[PDB]
């Protein structure tokens, strides 16, 4: 059978297949062990087995193909690639490899690759002639990712406000500064739904770090793209691993001239994970943050760019403030001036039970004239002039009232014009 | 005539064969048998080649043209048609 | 008869029982020795003897059926189970096994499990086909646990205000933040009494870590459900060992579509116990707590969830703040954004002898609209709007005054409005 | 008809004998003697079975049908059907 759909079937359905096949006592072990067991039994019949995954090269030299269903968690069912294969095909970590697999031999504990017939959704000899991501020249974003769905629903109101405040383009590097309770999660979900509907071609990845287990489940059911998360009960090295896999996988897709969007929640929790893992260097900043700890989170955030050739990489990360931790404040200080887009959520607007709780005055984008047209930019400047005197709570209440009556931002500008 | 790459396990068998310099016996599609040692694995123009020191001249042959190979240390290996 | 009945049998009663059946000597006061002898005579006569306990598999391969009365402490009377039986029936740590019990063989210190007929309160064949806890998909808590009793007594005020401040649902990962002196133990007792009376079906477990023996004695009397505790004089390894027994026992019950509620006192003490038992990871952060030390407690705390298939596990843990030591506060900072419900206790309200000293403005859950009905949530929002400008100390006085003359919160809402 | 699991101690004795290749003497309900070699214990369809390679036949039979088992090296006891 194909390994990819086995990892998608429910655990209860796997038990029925395993018992039917001939296995027993597989109802009291983890899903990875169940999948490995049924694959082992099927391999004894001599039938070919197809598997796929994302390559992760270890420091020793060999690598494993890990699946996004388990959030790239190491397990018995992971496929093993020999160092020669990584040298035969010019394979880097993050490459998506598909092909046939074989059962482990004596002294082997993992399934091994048998025949590679697809690398990064392309022929193996064509994927090895792609220029590396580091060699691509960054550019300012010039293609607009319009969040406005235009159906006039209440959940579409957040998308319309987002277009007015901070336009988002392909290759943007945005930050969402949020207090502890400002509807941050629903803001990300609204963005993900807008991306899936308006731009089905763009590859969407949602990355969650130190997330509660129940929050992960609802995100996977809602987001149309791919959701990879690490719960807070997992070790700090696990948070780093999943983040490295996502960014490397995104880079490989961009090398094939694809638009990749990464929604990160949160850059603060990612930085704290790196602080734990990175060895101390003796230069500890305020709040107990190592100086070299933040070098790697910035590399993750700094990869967002608009490639001059085909492709783009958009990263929209959330930064946590007012959490009562000195470490969180220090982390946000270093990431303050690094983003093209800034979107500020206001606690007080949320306390008034008004959503989206967006601080319009403090949120904007750099070089926004490239994303929008000429006439639309003039209308946006008119709106910002009106909003500027108003207070943060008053502005959002006023803004939603004028948007509720209209159905599209074009109509909203026309009504506001007269 | 396109080139059909060999399976990963078969390639690994030749890969460590070059490292240990085995005097493996090579059998081709036409039935030509030779006893030589593979120096290394070289791939050019997206086509993989095997270089062996038969007759002391370092002949080069395609991977897919090899039918079988064996050594006294590692049993007979038959490459799949796929 | 069974071993369990002889455990709690009064010393005078068992002497009367022993003399009539034909026990030769009963002058000795050692309870374990005499109950050992009567079982041996029963075995010689062929009389069947039964026993029960909670399995605890050790790293060697075999385990013992510990008893909840002794707080799962290792003892001579613990029933030994061979590793062959562990392989025969799929047994994990925490399973409760009841069945025939064999007297110890010559050279064996402990009794051996003669036969097992009921595991986890179900037939052995059916209990081996239960999906593992890790394979269950978490969900947000939807069905709530009402604790507003209709008695109307003075103790019911603490339950009623807790219902208004922060609802509790099935699978809620609640957290209690308390200063050193805020009447914390009273709050746990009120919840435990409320849970037992309102929800008899839900299994209730109370876990106490580093607790004085006098507190354990009264807690067991008050709480109807099982109470397990470890005294402070015991080594730190005991606190870790008892914690594993409680959580693993809960997980096995949840696999049987059971709702399990765990009250923890406290997560701060449990974190300290794990800190001193784990090997040093080479990197130590502020407060002298190892980075990998906190991984294990998060596994305990993060297990609380609402299983989609059926059943739930509710963990409500207490945390201590501003207790002098900075180790306590860094532990709380690590567990801050990890719980669904957050209930705060204020010292300045406790000093004024106003109980319960909860901070209404700084406590609450995350998704109240799932636990409460549509109408109740609006009333809570209206009440929250009134309380919000008020200070923490005066708000409680406002709450207790208006909750004194109201029998039920529904009547309180009618009184509150207009 | 319905299979009844044997006692744990009876299960252990066969388990320890089969795990270190100990010859076992079979006594069934009918009363026939089957002195042969037992390999291990296999459980299928929630029913425990014992496989005995009597002259290579590798016969498989239910555990509850065994009346008793005897051996000089280990303790000789009779299972209880209750
Ligand atoms: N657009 C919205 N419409 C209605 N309610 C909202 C909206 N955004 C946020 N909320 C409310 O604010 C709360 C914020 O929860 P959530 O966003 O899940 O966590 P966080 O704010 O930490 O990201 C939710 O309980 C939700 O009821």
């Amino acid at each position: 059978m194909n390994l990819t759909e086995l990892k998608n079937t429910p655990v209860s359905e796997l038990i029925t297949l395993g018992e039917n096949m001939g296995l027993e006592n597989l109802a009291r072990m983890r899903k990875q062990d169940i999948i490995f067991a049924i694959l082992k039994q099927h391999a004894k019949s001599g039938e070919d087995i197809f598997g796929d995954g994302v390559l992760e090269i270890l420091q020793d030299g060999f690598g494993f193909l890990r699946s996004a269903d388990s959030s790239y968690l190491a397990g018995p069912d992971d496929i093993y690639v020999s160092p020669s294969q990584i040298r035969r095909f010019n394979l880097r970590t993050g490459d998506t490899i598909s092909g046939k697999i074989r059962p482990p031999k004596e002294g082997e504990r993992y399934f091994a690759l048998l025949k590679v017939n697809e690398v990064n959704f392309d022929k193996p000899e064509n994927a090895r002639n792609k220029i590396l991501f580091e060699n691509l020249t960054p550019l300012h974003a010039n293609s607009r990712l319009r969040m406005e769905r235009g159906n006039g629903s209440t959940e579409d109101l957040t998308a319309r406000v987002l277009d007015l405040a901070s336009p988002i383009g392909r290759g943007q590097r945005g930050l969402i500064v949020a207090p502890p309770k400002a509807g941050k999660t629903m803001l990300l979900q609204n963005i993900a739904q807008s991306i899936a509907y308006n731009h089905p071609d763009c590859v969407l990845m949602v990355l969650l770090i130190d997330e509660r287990p129940e929050e992960v489940t609802e995100m996977q059911r809602l987001v149309k793209g791919e959701v990879v998360a690490s719960t807070f009960d997992e070790p700090a090295s696990r948070h780093v691993q999943v983040a490295e896999m996502v960014i490397e996988k995104a880079k490989r897709l961009v090398e094939h001239k694809k638009d990749v969007i990464i929604l990160l929640d949160s850059i603060t929790r990612l930085a704290r994970a790196y602080n734990t893992v990175v060895p101390a260097s003796g230069k500890v900043l305020t709040g107990g943050v190592d100086a070299n700890a933040l070098h790697r989170p910035k590399r993750f955030f700094g990869a967002a760019r608009n490639v001059e050739e085909g492709g783009s990489l958009t990263i929209i990360a959330t930064a946590l403030i007012d959490t009562g931790s000195k470490m969180d404040e220090v982390i946000y200080e270093e990431f303050k001036g690094t983003g093209n887009m800034e979107l500020h959520l206001s606690r007080k607007i949320a306390e008034k039970r008004v959503f989206p709780a967006i601080d319009y005055n403090r949120s904007g984008t750099r070089k926004e004239e490239l994303l929008t047209t000429q006439e639309e930019l003039q209308k946006m400047w008119i709106l910002r002039k009106i909003i500027h005197p108003m207070g943060e709570i008053d502005a959002m209440e006023f803004l939603i009232n004028k948007l509720a009556m209209t159905k599209t931002n074009d109509d909203f500008f026309e009504m506001m014009k007269r | 005539d396109t080139y059909q790459p060999i399976n990963c396990d078969d390639y690994d068998n030749l890969e460590l064969a070059c490292q240990h310099h085995l005097m493996l016996t090579l059998e081709l599609k036409d039935g030509e048998k030779l006893q030589a040692k593979a120096s290394d694995l070289v791939s050019r123009k997206n086509v993989e080649y095997l270089v062996v020191e038969a007759a002391g001249e370092t002949r080069e042959l395609r991977l897919d043209k090899i039918t079988s190979f064996s050594h006294p240390e590692i049993g007979t290996v038959v490459v799949s048609e796929s």
